[PDB]
Formats: structure tokens, sequence, C-alpha cells
């Protein structure tokens, strides 16, 4: 004869479909054998079944009837597999199951309504499934519950308010299902709550008062739904709460006062919402504060100086907002800062000396605002800095030296501001910048000579500065695609030896004083597709050789002085606008045929 | 089904 244990986990075996891999090892020899077998965990004494592990085996098909006859079993995890159908109601007379998990599937249909069998059930995970229909109402009378997951599936409806009496309930997640209605003020009677995630669903209305009530939550995220209405002045007497999540929603008014009250608040996100009026100068009192986001809304007035001493502040994202007047002066000191990001505001005055005072910084957002005054020499020593976009503002004076010794500078926009005097030749030499825009500003200098011999450096912009002089020679122009130099009083030849930019692929000199003619070794360019060369003194042909230069998808050399017939080849191809304003040029494409 | 998790990961 065959123990039911055993013919049980055969049933199993046979039932399930996966790869060979999945029971090889299930072997019956030729007693209590089935002890050896992966995943089974049996009871020393009686040699029945109490855990039985099948997580991540690539399985398919239904559960069999038989798993019943595992009858003292208190832990199954079916997790991370292809499990198919309605919910196996079978699983339900597994009555002493403390344990399940069948996270992870495929299962679909409405949930059985048979799961109150299972009295003893301590952790409930169904994480993203395929479940529909309303949630079970039936999970209620499981007073032994700590952990219930029920979300990443299509559930529809409202949360069932009996869900409040469950009295040992430590963690609820029903996040991104299709749930709606107004949130039920009797989950507020979950006294020894601690994680509370259920947004990505469709609820509307406020946030309860009586979640007030959660003494011991210290996690709440209801994130992208359709909630709005005041934030809840009374949530101020959580003060438990690490974790606060209330962004993508639809909230307005003023952000309560009351929230100073949080003390034990880490993370405080409230990105993209309708909120306005000021940032509570109470939040100077948040000390455990890490992150602070409000992101896209209508706030307004001025940041409290405090938020610049919080000692714990590490990321700090006011974007999108209109705030006014001043960054606080001592923020940076706290030595933690590591991302900042106030961009489309409306701050005035100077960038603090301090930003950076931990090499932290690594992330430094300020653009569009009208932040004025000189560049802080101290940022120049920024060792950890790594992206600084600036532009739009009206920093003025010289680009001090320095920026060439950051190990870890790759992306600098300081563009559309009001800066002078002389670009920094270490912009040549530092060792991995790959981004760099200087367009509009005010120079009146030459290039740095050394430009070219960055080493990586993809996109260089200077267009519309006021640079002067001559283009320095092409040489080793390593990593460049990029190049843009348009609207100056550049003068002088184009350098012929800018074959030498084998990345090359948009080129813009257009609008400025360059005359003699157009370099040959634009022709051995590899990947070369956008030429702009309009508008200044050009004369000679244009090279043959550039019909055959296959690449090329532009090449504007419009309001010059050329002469001689228009390639053929490509450019048999190519807008005739391209070639207009030049007296002396001909060919077909332009209609005056030649000679 | 995945669903997202943390705090609003938008940048610049
Ligand atoms: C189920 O198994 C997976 C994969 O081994 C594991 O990570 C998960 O935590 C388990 N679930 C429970 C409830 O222990
Ligand atoms: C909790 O805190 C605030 C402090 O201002 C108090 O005024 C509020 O009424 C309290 N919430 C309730 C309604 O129990
Ligand atoms: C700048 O911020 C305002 C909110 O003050 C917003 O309406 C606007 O779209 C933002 N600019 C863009 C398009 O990035
Ligand atoms: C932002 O604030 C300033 C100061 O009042 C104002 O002049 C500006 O128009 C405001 N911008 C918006 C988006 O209303
Ligand atoms: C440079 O900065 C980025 C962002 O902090 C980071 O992921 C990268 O690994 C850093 N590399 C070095 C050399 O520190
Ligand atoms: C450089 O900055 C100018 C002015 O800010 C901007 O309009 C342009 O798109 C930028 N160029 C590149 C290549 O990003
Ligand atoms: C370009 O402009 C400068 C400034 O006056 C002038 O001295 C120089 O000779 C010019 N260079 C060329 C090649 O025309
Ligand atoms: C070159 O720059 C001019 C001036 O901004 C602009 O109108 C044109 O779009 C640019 N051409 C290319 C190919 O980048």
């Amino acid at each position: 004869k065959f123990s039911p244990q055993l013919l049980s986990l055969l049933s199993l075996k046979t039932s399930l479909s996966g790869p060979p891999s999945a029971f090889q090892d299930w072997k019956v020899p030729v007693d209590a054998v089935w002890c050896s077998w992966s995943g089974v965990v049996c009871d020393n004494v009686t040699a029945q079944v109490i855990s039985l592990d099948l997580s991540h085996r690539n399985l398919s098909g239904r559960i069999p009837i038989q798993i019943r006859y595992l009858s003292s079993l208190l832990y199954l995890n079916l997790s991370g597999n292809s499990l198919e159908g309605s919910f196996p109601t079978s699983i339900f007379d597994l009555t002493k199951l403390t344990t399940l998990d069948i996270s992870r599937n495929s299962f679909d249909s409405s949930f059985p309504p048979g799961i109150s069998k299972l009295k003893f059930l301590k952790v409930f995970n169904a994480f993203s499934n395929n479940f529909e229909g309303l949630l079970p109402s039936d999970v209620s009378r499981l007073r032994f519950l700590e952990e219930l997951n029920f979300g990443g599936s299509y559930f529809e409806g409202e949360i069932p308010a009996a869900y409040g009496g469950l009295q040992r309930l430590k963690f609820i997640h029903l996040a991104g299902n299709v749930l709606g209605g107004k949130l039920p003020p009797r989950l507020g009677l979950l006294t020894e709550l601690q994680h509370m995630e259920i947004g990505y669903n469709h609820f509307n209305g406020n946030i309860p008062s009586e979640f007030a009530l959660l003494s011991n939550l210290k996690y709440f995220d209801v994130s992208n739904c359709s909630l709005s209405g005041s934030l809840p002045q009374e949530l101020g007497n959580l003060s438990n709460l690490e974790t606060l999540f209330l962004f993508q929603n639809g909230f307005t008014g003023e952000i309560p006062e009351s929230y100073s009250n949080l003390k034990s608040l880490k993370l405080l996100d409230f990105s993209s919402n309708q909120l306005s009026g000021s940032i509570p100068s109470g939040f100077s009192t948040l000390k455990n504060l890490t992150w602070l986001s409000l992101i896209s809304n209508n706030l307004s007035g001025e940041v409290p100086e405090g938020i610049g001493e919080l000692p714990e502040l590490t990321t700090l994202f006011l974007w999108n907002n209109n705030f006014t007047g001043v960054l606080p002066h001592k923020l940076g000191s706290n030595g933690k800062l590591e991302t900042m990001d106030v961009s489309n505001n409306s701050f005035t005055g100077t960038i603090p000396s301090s930003l950076c005072h931990g090499n932290k910084l690594y992330k430094l957002i300020l653009f569009s605002n009208m932040f004025e005054g000189e560049l802080p020499k101290s940022l120049t020593r920024c060792e950890s800095l790594w992206r600084f976009r600036s532009q739009n503002n009206r920093l003025n004076g010289t680009i001090p030296i320095g920026f060439g010794s950051l190990r870890n500078l790759t992306f600098v926009d300081l563009s559309n501001n009001r800066f002078t005097d002389q670009i920094p030749a270490d912009f040549a030499t530092a060792p991995v910048l790959q981004y760099l825009n200087l367009s509009t500003n005010f120079f009146h200098r030459k290039l740095p000579e050394n430009i070219w011999k960055a080493p990586n450096l993809q996109i260089f912009s200077a267009s519309f500065s006021n640079l002067i002089g001559e283009i320095p020679n092409y040489v080793g122009c390593k990593s460049f695609y990029r190049i843009e130099l348009q609207g100056n009083s550049l003068n002088g030849t184009i350098p012929w030896d800018i074959g030498h930019c084998e990345k090359l692929l948009c080129l813009n000199l257009s609008q400025n004083h360059l005359n003699g003619i157009i370099p040959w070794e634009i022709s051995t360019l590899p990947s070369i597709a956008d030429v702009d060369l309009s508008h200044n003194l050009l004369t000679g042909t244009i090279p043959s050789d550039f019909g055959s230069s296959k690449t090329i998808t532009t090449f504007n050399v419009s309001y010059n002085q050329l002469i001689g017939p228009i390639p053929s080849g490509s450019f048999a191809h190519l807008n005739p606008s391209f070639f207009s304003s030049n007296e002396g040029l001909c060919g077909d494409l332009v209609g005056k045929p030649c000679n | 089904h995945e669903v997202p998790s943390g705090p609003n990961p938008i940048s610049n």
C-alpha cells in the first residue's frame, strides 16, 4: 500500500505541467521517502507534509482535488508560476494552514467564497494575478490574519467595510486593481495596522478622518487614484508614520500645519496634485525627513529657512510650482544632500555656497528661475557632481575655473544665462563630460584652443553666445556627434582637419563670418547627416565627392558665395532651398542649367 | 501584473 501523503504529492506531480527539472527527484524507489523531496517538509513524527513549496518551478495546469489529503499542512507556496483557472476551492480544506502564498500567477474569475474555513490563517499573499469581480467579504472572518495582499489584479468595486474588523492585521496591500468609490471609514479601526498600500486604483472622495486612529501605521500610500478635496488635517495625529505617499491625485487647498507633528516621517511625496499656498514653516521641525517632494502643484511663497537645516534631508524636489524669494542660505550644510531639483519656479538671489558641503550632491537642477549673481566657486570643488542643469537664469560673471577637476561631471547646461569673458579652458580636460551647452550668453571671446580634445563629449553647443575669432583645429575630436556654433561672429576658414570627427552627425556653423572654402574632409566623414553652413562668406565649389556621401540628409549652404555645379549623387535628391542665394552656383537641381 | 511602489520616480 501507499500513504495518502505520497499519493497526494504524486497527484500534484501529474496534475501540474512544467519542465522535467520541476519534479525530477520526486521519485519513488523499488518508507516516508517523500520527505527527501524538494519543497517538502514533514512532521518528523507522523511523516505528514506540513510545508509545501512549489514556488518558481515554471508550472502550469490546475491544482488537483487530491491536495485536500495534505491535511496537516501549515505553509503553502505556489508563487511565481503559471497556474490558471479559478482559485481551487480544495485549498479551503487544508484547515490547519497558517501561510498561503499564490502570488504571481494567472488565477482568474471571481474569488471563491470559502476562505473562512481556513480559521488559523496568518498570512495570505495573492499579489499579481487575474482575479476580477468583488473583493471577497469572506476574509473578514479571519480573526488571526496578520498580512493580506490582494494587489496587482483586476478586482473591482469598493473595499468591504468589514475588513475593518481584522483586529490583528498588520499589513494590507490592495494596490493596482480597479477598486473604486470611497475609502470606508471603518478601516480606521485596524488597531495593529502598520503598512497600508492601496493606490493605483480609482478611489474617489477624501481620506477618512478616522484613519487618524491608526496609531501604529508606519507606511501609507494611496497615490495614483482619484482622491480630492483638502488633505485631512487629522492625519497629524499619526506619530509613527515614516512614509506618506499621496502623489498623482487631485487634492487641493493648503497643506495642513498639523503635519508638523509627524515626528518620525522620513519620506513625504505630494507630487502632482493641486495644492496651493506655502510650505508650512513647521516642516522645519521634521528632523527625520529625508525625501521631500512637492513636484507639480500650485504652491507658492518662500521656502522656510529651516528646511535648510533639516539634518537628514537627502532629496529635495520642488520643481514646477511658483515659489518666490531665495533658497535657504544654509541648504546643504547638513552634509547629506544628494539631489536637488527646483526648476521652473521664480526663485531669486544667489545659489548657496554650501549645497555640496559633504561631497554627496550628484544632481543639481536649477533651470528656469531667476537665480542671479556669480556662479559659486564651491561647485567647482563639488567632488561628486554628475548632472548640472542651470539654463534660463540670470547668472553673470566669468564661469569659474575648476569644473575640469570633477571626475564624475557628465552633463552641464549653463545656456541662456548672462555669463561673460573667457570660457574655462579646463572644460576641454574634464574626464567624462558628455554634454555641454553654453548657448545664448555674452562671452565676447574665442573658443578655448583645446576644446576639441575633450575625450568623451558628444554634444557641444555655444550657438548665439558672442564668440569671436577662429574655430580651433579639430585635433583628435574623439567622441563628438553634435556641434552647434550658429549665430556667432566666427571668422577665418572652417578647419581643414574636420575629418578627425569620425562620429560627427550634425554640424551647425551657420550665421557666422566664415570664409574660404568648404573643407574637403567633410566628404570622408562616415556618418555625417546634417550640415548647415548657411549665412556666411564661403567661396569655392561644393566638392564633387560629396555626391557619394551616402549618409547626408541635410546640407544647407544657402546665402553664401559659392560657385560651380551642385554635385550629383545623393545631392540629386535634396531640397533646392539649400542652394539659394549663391549667384555663381548652378545645376539642374536648382533650375539654372550649367553652361 | 506589476504595480509601482515607492516615491514618484519622475526626473529632470
Ligand atoms: C514563497 O516563496 C517565495 C520564493 O521562494 C518567497 O520569496 C516568498 O517570500 C514565499 N512566501 C512566503 C509567504 O513566505
Ligand atoms: C489631532 O490633532 C490636531 C492638533 O491640531 C487636533 O486639532 C485634531 O482635532 C486631532 N484630530 C481628531 C479629530 O481627533
Ligand atoms: C512650469 O510650471 C508650471 C506650474 O507653475 C506649469 O504649469 C508649466 O507646465 C511648467 N512648464 C513646463 C511645461 O515644463
Ligand atoms: C509666480 O510669481 C510671481 C510673483 O508674483 C508672478 O509675477 C508670476 O507671474 C507667477 N507666475 C505664475 C505661474 O503665476
Ligand atoms: C557617477 O554618478 C552616477 C550617479 O550618481 C553613478 O551611478 C555612477 O556610478 C558614478 N560613477 C562614479 C565614477 O562615481
Ligand atoms: C542648447 O541650449 C539652447 C538654448 O538654451 C537650446 O535652445 C538648445 O536646444 C540647446 N542645444 C542642445 C544641443 O541641446
Ligand atoms: C578675425 O577677426 C579678428 C579680430 O579683429 C582679426 O584681427 C583677425 O585677423 C581675423 N582673422 C581672420 C582669419 O580673418
Ligand atoms: C542650424 O541652426 C539654425 C539657427 O538656429 C536653425 O534655424 C537650423 O534649424 C539649424 N540647422 C540644423 C541642421 O541644425
